[PDB]
RNA sequence: ACAGGUUUGGUCCUGGCCUUUCUAUUAAUUCUUAAUAAAAUUACACAUGCAAGUAUCCGCGCCCCGGUGAGAAUGCCCUCCAGAUCUUAAAGAUCAAAAGGAGCAGGUAUCAAGCACACCUAUAACGGUAGCUCAUAACGCCUUGCUCAACCACACCCCCACGGGAAACAGCAGUGAUAAAAAUUAAGCCAUGAACGAAAGUUUGACUAAGUUAUAUUAAUUAGAGUUGGUAAAUCUCG
C-alpha cells in the first residue's frame, strides 16, 4: 500500500511448516510486513542441513547488486549469508563472534582440566 | 590427425550407418492417448507427407554428444581459520542468473575448515538441478544404476532405454555417463544384440566405444548376416580413419580397396575372432549367386 | 514372501483365470455414484470387515515391488498410469501400498514406464571458463595473509585503550582479549 | 456396448432418456456408420491416421481400390460444421460441473 | 456454438489462429466496404472471417467499419504521427487482403520470438511462491532436503519443547 | 520531447451526434467488443466531446479525433483533426472525385 | 453428470421437485495417542496486566507491523505521476496521493426520466450561447468487502473531525450482555522482521516455541455411529 517512507531493503522472508524454518531472499519495502509483499524475488537460503550435510543458498549476484546499486538496504543475516560467499567482505559481527566463541572454548577447556585435578 | 565424432566424414558415415526405422522411430509411447486424427490425400500429399516424416524423424535421431572425461577441479578462492571454530555443516552458495550457459555459473560452498572451496562436479550438477529443475533428472542419484538393476533391465532387453535414462540424468562429459553407456556396450556386443539399437540415435555411440575399443567383431558379423554389406564397408573405413597408420589400414587400402577386398582384408587383418568374418563373408558371398 | 509363486499357482490360475484379480469384485454403495474414495481400511486388528477388497480378500496376495504380474494389472497398459482405488475397488491402505509398490518397482526397472528422450543439459559445453577452470589464486593466498587487515587481531594502543577506560569509567567490563587460536575441546 | 464387444467410448444422451427410443437410437446410429474403405471408395483418395503418440508418422489405413485421384482437395480457412455447443464449451474449460471428473468404478 | 451461419468463428480456436499483429504505430483502422457488386467480394469476406481475428490479436486498436459511403472498396490505417495509410482493396482476395496488410504494419516473427522470450524470461525456476506464480513452493519438497512436518514428523531432538524441556533441567 | 496525453483515446474516428454548443462537436466512437459469453464482436458506442475552431463539423459527419495534450474541460479532451467524411459529399480517396453511394457524380475520363 | 426416483388404469411428450458427489460451520451420539494446519457469533459494552522505544542532549521513531470487514456498488485492469523517503561525485530506485480512461464489473425498469447535471470567451471573473446525462439503462433503491504471491476501506459515533456526544481492547490475553456458534488473564527476543543506534546492543503480545479444541489431513496404540420397502449396499422374530 501507500506508505509514509521506508527504504527498499534486501532480507529474509520465512517461509515455513514450522520447525522446518526456510527462507526466501526478497528485495522488499521495510514498511511491508515479513512475508507481504515485495519488488522482487532474489534467491532463497535453507538453515536446515539436508541429507549431504549442506545448508543450501541460493543468490542472484547480478541482480542483488542491480538493487544495492539502486542504494537498497541489507539485514544483518543477509550480510553474513554474503559475507561467507565471498561476494562481500567478511562482516565484522561475524569474526567477533568467533573470538568469543574461541576465548570461551579456552576458557572452558580450563575449566575443564580445573574440574578433572 | 584429428578424429572426432562431430567431424562430417565419422558424422555422414554414421548416419548413413544408423538407418532410418519409421516403425521403431516412431512408436507407440506410453503417455496418455488422444483420438487419431484422420485426413484425406492424395499419391502426392502422402509422398510429401512421407518426406516431412523422414525430416522430422533426422530430428528425433541426431546423435547424443560423445565426450571425453572431465577432471577433478579442486581450487581453493580464499581461507580464514577464525571462521572454522564456528562448527557448523557446509555451506552452499549458487549463483542463479537466468542469463549464463550452465557451465559459466558459479557454484561454491564454505566449509567448517574456515575455508572458500569451488564445488565438485557431482555438487554442482545437483545444485543446477535443485535451482534449474529439469526434468527425469533426480536431485539424488537413482538406485536403477546398481549392478543388479542393471542385470535385470538388460535382461528385458530394454538397453535403449538405460542410455535414454542417462542422457537425461547425468552430464556427457561425466564419470558416471561414460562408466554407463560403456559398461551397456560390452553387455550388447557380449549378448550380439547390436540391432537393437539400429534405428536409435544411441547407434553413433555403439561404433565409436567399438572402433575405440578395436573389436569390431559383432556389428561387422551382424551387418553381413544382416544382409548389408555397404554398411560394414563404411565401418572398416572407419576403421580406417581412427587408425591410419597400422598395417591393416595402409596396406589394405593402397594395395587396393572395395566391398570384397577391404571387408575381406580387414577381416584377415583383424583377428579376434576372423574365422567368423570369414565364414559369413562367405555365406553371404553364397547368397549372392544363388539371388542373381 | 517369495511374490512369483502364487500367481504361477494351480489355485490362482483356477480360481482368477486370466482376467485380472480384482475384475468380479463389486463395490456396493449407496447410490448411482460411488464415493470418491474407498473405505479407510478393510482390516483393523483380526477383523476383516463386510465384502473385503481384490487385493486383501485373499490373504495369499502380496504386494510388494516383486511381483510384476500383481503390479502389472494395477496399471493401465496403454497410459502407464496406476488407477485410482474406484476404478479397480481396492482399499485406500492397500492402494497407498499400492502406488508405493509400483514406483520401486520402476525403480528397479522391474516393471516398464515411458522414458522420453532428453536432449543434452548443456548445447555448448566449454569446460574452459574461470568457475570451472582453477582461477590463479590470490596474491593474498601465495602469502598466507588474512584476505584482508582487520581479519588479524591487534592489540591497541595503550592511550586509545585508557581513554575508553576513561570514557565508559563506571560502567567498564575489562577482561583480555587476547584470541586463542585452535579451537579444539573435550 | 458390452454385448457388440465395443470396449472404448464416450456417450452423452440429451432429451428423453426412455429406454427404447435410446437403444433404437443407438443401434440405427452405429449402423449409420461410414467405414475408411467406404469413405476411401466415395472420395478415392487415401486415408492417413495421424497419432499423436506416434509423431508425425502418417499411418495409412485405407486405400482407394480402383483409381486413386490425381487431385488434391481443397482446404477451406473456413469449415462450414454444425458444432454443438456442448463440445466447444468442453473445448475452452468452460464445464464446470462437478459431476463430471468423477472416478467411477471400471467399465 | 450452434447459432450463426459460420460459427468456428465464434470460437476461441479461430481466434487465436487468426495471424496479424500489428506494430505500435497503428491505432485507428477504418475498413470501408461495399455490399453490391462482384469486385467487392473480396473485401466482404475479410470483414466476415479476418476482422474478428484481428481485433483479438489487437484489443486496443479500434476497427471501425463503414458501408457504401465509397463506390471502391479501401482500408484505412491512422499511426501514432499522423501517418495515414490507405490500402486499395478490390477485385483482392481476402487471403490477399490479410497478406499484404501483415506486410505493410506487421510484426517481424523474430520480433514476437523475442518479446514472448522476454516476458517467458521473467518466472524464473528457482524462486519459490505460491503453486500460481511458481514450480516448487516450501521446499518442503526437494529430494535432500528436509521433509515437512505436515507428511513426515520429526525427531525428537529437533522439537523445540525437547529443546525446551531438555534446558529448562 | 514531451507533451502528452495521460488519456489512451490518442486517435480516433467517429461519427458527429450534434452541433448544439459553441465551436464544440459531439461526436460518437464505436469500438468493437468481444463478448465472452458469445465469444463474439458488438459495437460498443462512446461519445467524445471534442473542440473546433472553424466550427466546421455538420452532424453525421465521420471525423477523425486526435488526443489534446492539456484537457480543456472535464469533458473535452479532444480536438477534431481533420473530416474523414464531410456528410452528403464524399470524395473518395482513392480517385480523388466527387461520389454518392456506389455512384461517381464526375467519372474517370 | 454415464445419470437415477417421482405426474397416469397405462403410453409417450413436456416439466418441476428430489436422490446420488465434494467442502464448511453448528448440533446430537460416540472418542485412545501423537504430529501438522486451522481457530471465527457479535464495528455490542468493556474490570485488570501488557502490545514502542531508542539514544550522550536534540533527534529519530510511535495503526509500521498487528486487528477488523463496519462502510461503499464499492471496485478489477490500464494510463499518468505530485509528494515522501533511500542511495549518491545528480540522477537512479522504492512506495506511490490526487487526477484520469481502451475494456471488464451485484440485483432490480414496478426506480424512466435527472433537474442545471454543459459548453464559448483568455478578456483576466465579466459577459455570450442553451445546453449536458439517459432504454447500449441516466437518476434511484436494495444487498455486498475483493478479481487474493496481494489490493480497497475503517480506527468510539456525527461519510468527513474544527467543534459535539462522550471517555472508545475491530492489538495480546481475558470478561459481562448477545448468538446454533466458547483457544492460555500462558514463556521467550533464542531465530527472523521492525525501531533506534558509531557500535557492542536495547525494546518488540510482530514473530518464535509452546498451551487448549476430534475442525481438517497424516500415522498408528483406538470402536463406535447410521442404515437395511424402493431410488440405494444390506432382516428374522415379537409387540
Ligand atoms: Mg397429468
Ligand atoms: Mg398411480
Ligand atoms: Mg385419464
Ligand atoms: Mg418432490
Ligand atoms: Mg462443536
Ligand atoms: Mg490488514
Ligand atoms: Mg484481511
Ligand atoms: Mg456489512
Ligand atoms: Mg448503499
Ligand atoms: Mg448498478
Ligand atoms: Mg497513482
Ligand atoms: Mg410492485
Ligand atoms: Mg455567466
Ligand atoms: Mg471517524
Ligand atoms: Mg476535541
Ligand atoms: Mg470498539
Ligand atoms: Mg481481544
Ligand atoms: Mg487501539
Ligand atoms: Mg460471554
Ligand atoms: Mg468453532
Ligand atoms: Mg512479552
Ligand atoms: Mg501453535
Ligand atoms: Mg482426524
Ligand atoms: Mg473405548
Ligand atoms: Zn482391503
Ligand atoms: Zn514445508
Amino acid at each position: 500500500r501507500a506508505y509514509r517512507g521506508g527504504h527498499l531493503t534486501i532480507r529474509l522472508a520465512l517461509g515455513g511448516c514450522t520447525n522446518r524454518p526456510f527462507y526466501r531472499i526478497v528485495a522488499a519495502h521495510s514498511k511491508c510486513p515479513r512475508d507481504g509483499r515485495f519488488v522482487e524475488q532474489l534467491g532463497s537460503y535453507d538453515p536446515l542441513p539436508n541429507s549431504h550435510g549442506e545448508k543450501l543458498v541460493a543468490l542472484n549476484f547480478d541482480r542483488i547488486r542491480h538493487w544495492i546499486g539502486c542504494g537498497a538496504h541489507l539485514s544483518k543475516p543477509v550480510e553474513k549469508l554474503l559475507g561467507l560467499s565471498g561476494f562481500y567482505p567478511l562482516h565484522p559481527m561475524m569474526i567477533t563472534n568467533a573470538e568469543r566463541l574461541r576465548r570461551k572454548r579456552a576458557r572452558e577447556v580450563l575449566l575443564a582440566s580445573q574440574k578433572t585435578d | 590427425r584429428k578424429p572426432t565424432f562431430m567431424d562430417e566424414e565419422v558424422q555422414n558415415i554414421l548416419i548413413k550407418m544408423t538407418g532410418l526405422d519409421l516403425q521403431k522411430i516412431f512408436k507407440p509411447a506410453l503417455q496418455e492417448l488422444k483420438p487419431p486424427t484422420y485426413k484425406l490425400m492424395t499419391q502426392a500429399q502422402l509422398e510429401e507427407a512421407t518426406k516431412q516424416a523422414v525430416e522430422a524423424a533426422k530430428v528425433r535421431l541426431k546423435m547424443p554428444p560423445v565426450l571425453e572425461e572431465r577432471a577433478p577441479i579442486n581450487d581453493v578462492l580464499a581461507e580464514d581459520k577464525i571462521l572454522e571454530g564456528t562448527e557448523t555443516a557446509k555451506y552452499v552458495f549458487t549463483d542463479i542468473s537466468y542469463s549464463i550457459p550452465h557451465r559459466e555459473r558459479f557454484i561454491v560452498v564454505r566449509e567448517p575448515s574456515g575455508t572458500l572451496r569451488k564445488a565438485s562436479w557431482e555438487e554442482r550438477d545437483r545444485m543446477i538441478q535443485v535451482y534449474f529443475p529439469r526434468e527425469g533428472r533426480r536431485i539424488l542419484t537413482p538406485v536403477i544404476f546398481k549392478e543388479e538393476n542393471l542385470q535385470t533391465m538388460y535382461s528385458q532387453d530394454q538397453h535403449v532405454d538405460v542410455l535414454n535414462l542417462c542422457v537425461a540424468q547425468f552430464e556427457p562429459d561425466s564419470a558416471e555417463y561414460i562408466k554407463i553407456h560403456h559398461h551397456t556396450y560390452e553387455d550388447i556386443d557380449k549378448c550380439g544384440k547390436y540391432d537393437l539399437l539400429r534405428s536409435t540415435r544411441h547407434f553413433g555411440g555403439m561404433a565409436w566405444y567399438f572402433v575405440n575399443k578395436k573389436k569390431i567383431d559383432g556389428l561387422l558379423i551382424d551387418q553381413i548376416q544382416r544382409d548389408l554389406v555397404s554398411d560394414a564397408t563404411s565401418l572398416v573405413h572407419l576403421y580406417h580413419i581412427l587408425h591410419p597408420x597400422x598395417x591393416x589400414x595402409x596396406x589394405x587400402x593402397x594395395x587396393x580397396x572395395x566391398x570384397x577386398x577391404x571387408x575381406x582384408x580387414x577381416x584377415x587383418x583383424x583377428x579376434x575372432x576372423x574365422x567368423x568374418x570369414x565364414x559369413x563373408x562367405x555365406x553371404x558371398x553364397x547368397x549372392x549367386x544363388x539371388x542373381x | 514372501d517369495e511374490p512369483w509363486k502364487y500367481l504361477d499357482s494351480e489355485e490362482y490360475q483356477n480360481r482368477y483365470g486370466s482376467r485380472p484379480v480384482w475384475a468380479d469384485y463389486r463395490r456396493n454403495h449407496k447410490g448411482g455414484i460411488p464415493p470418491q474414495r474407498t473405505r479407510k481400511m478393510c482390516i483393523r486388528g483380526n477383523k476383516v470387515a463386510g465384502n473385503p477388497c481384490p487385493i486383501c480378500r485373499d490373504q495369499k496376495l502380496h504386494v510388494d515391488f516383486r511381483n510384476v504380474k500383481l503390479l502389472e494389472q494395477f496399471v493401465c497398459a496403454h497410459t502407464g498410469i496406476i488407477f485410482h482405488a474406484p476404478y479397480t475397488g481396492v482399499c485406500m491402505k492397500q492402494h497407498k501400498k499400492l502406488t508405493q509398490a509400483i514406483q520401486k518397482a520402476r525403480d528397479h526397472g522391474l516393471l516398464r514406464y515411458h522414458i522420453p528422450q532428453v536432449e543434452p543439459r548443456d548445447l555448448d559445453f566449454s569446460t574452459t571458463h574461470g568457475a570451472v577452470s582453477s582461477t590463479p589464486p590470490a596474491p593474498t593466498l601465495v602469502s598466507g595473509d588474512p584476505w584482508y587487515p582487520w581479519y588479524s587481531w591487534k592489540q591497541p594502543p595503550e592511550r586509545e585503550l585508557s581513554r575508553l577506560r576513561r570514557l565508559y569509567q563506571g560502567r567498564l567490563r575489562e577482561e583480555s582479549g587476547p584470541p586463542p587460536e585452535l579451537m579444539p575441546e573435550v | 456396448c458390452r454385448l457388440i464387444g465395443i470396449k472404448d467410448l464416450y456417450a452423452k444422451v440429451s432429451g428423453s432418456v426412455n429406454m427404447l427410443n435410446l437403444t433404437r437410437g443407438l443401434f440405427l446410429g452405429l449402423s449409420r456408420q461410414e467405414t475408411h474403405q467406404q469413405l476411401a471408395d466415395k472420395k478415392s483418395l487415401h486415408v492417413v491416421e495421424f497419432r499423436e503418440e506416434c509423431g508425425p508418422l502418417p499411418i495409412v489405413v485405407a486405400s482407394p481400390q480402383g483409381a486413386l485421384r490425381k487431385d488434391p482437395e481443397p482446404e477451406d480457412e473456413v469449415p462450414d460444421i454444425t458444432l454443438d455447443w456442448e463440445d466447444v464449451k468442453a473445448a475452452q474449460g468452460m464445464k464446470r460441473s462437478v459431476w463430471s471428473g468423477l472416478k467411477r468404478a471400471a467399465t | 456454438p450452434m447459432k450463426g451461419r459460420f460459427p468456428i468463428r465464434r470460437t476461441l480456436q479461430y481466434l487465436g489462429q487468426g495471424d496479424v499483429v500489428f506494430k505500435d504505430s497503428v491505432k485507428v483502422m477504418t475498413v470501408n466496404y461495399n455490399t453490391h457488386g462482384e469486385l467487392g467480394e473480396g473485401a466482404r469476406k475479410f470483414v466476415f472471417f479476418n476482422i474478428p481475428q484481428i481485433q483479438y490479436k489487437n484489443p486496443w486498436v479500434q476497427i471501425t467499419m463503414f458501408k457504401n459511403m465509397t463506390p471502391s472498396p479501401f482500408l484505412r490505417f491512422y499511426l501514432d504521427s499522423g501517418e495515414q495509410v490507405l490500402v486499395d482493396v478490390e477485385s483482392k482476395s481476402n487471403k490477399e487482403i490479410v497478406e499484404h496488410i501483415r506486410k505493410i504494419l506487421g510484426k517481424n516473427e523474430e520480433t514476437l520470438e523475442k518479446e514472448e522470450q522476454e516476458k517467458k524470461q521473467l518466472s524464473h525456476p528457482a524462486h519459490f511462491g505460491p503453486r500460481k506464480y511458481c514450480l516448487r513452493e516450501c521446499m518442503c519438497e526437494v529430494e535432500g532436503q528436509v521433509p515437512c512436518p505436515g507428511l513426515v514428523p520429526l525427531p525428537k531432538e529437533m522439537t523445540g519443547k525437547y529443546k525446551a524441556a531438555l534446558k529448562a533441567t | 520531447s514531451i507533451a502528452r496525453s495521460s488519456v489512451h483515446a490518442k486517435w480516433v474516428v467517429g461519427k458527429v451526434i450534434g452541433t448544439a454548443m459553441q465551436k464544440t462537436a459531439k461526436v460518437r466512437v464505436t469500438r468493437l467488443v468481444l463478448d465472452p459469453y458469445l465469444l463474439k464482436y458488438f459495437n460498443k458506442r462512446k461519445t467524445y466531446f471534442a473542440h473546433d475552431a472553424l466550427q466546421q463539423c455538420t452532424v453525421g459527419d465521420i471525423v477523425l479525433l486526435k488526443a489534446l495534450p492539456v484537457p480543456r474541460t472535464k469533458h473535452v479532451k479532444h480536438e477534431l483533426a481533420e473530416i474523414i467524411f464531410k456528410v452528403g459529399q464524399v470524395i473518395d480517396p482513392v480517385t480523388g472525385k466527387p461520389c454518392a453511394g456506389t455512384t461517381y457524380l464526375e467519372s474517370p475520363i
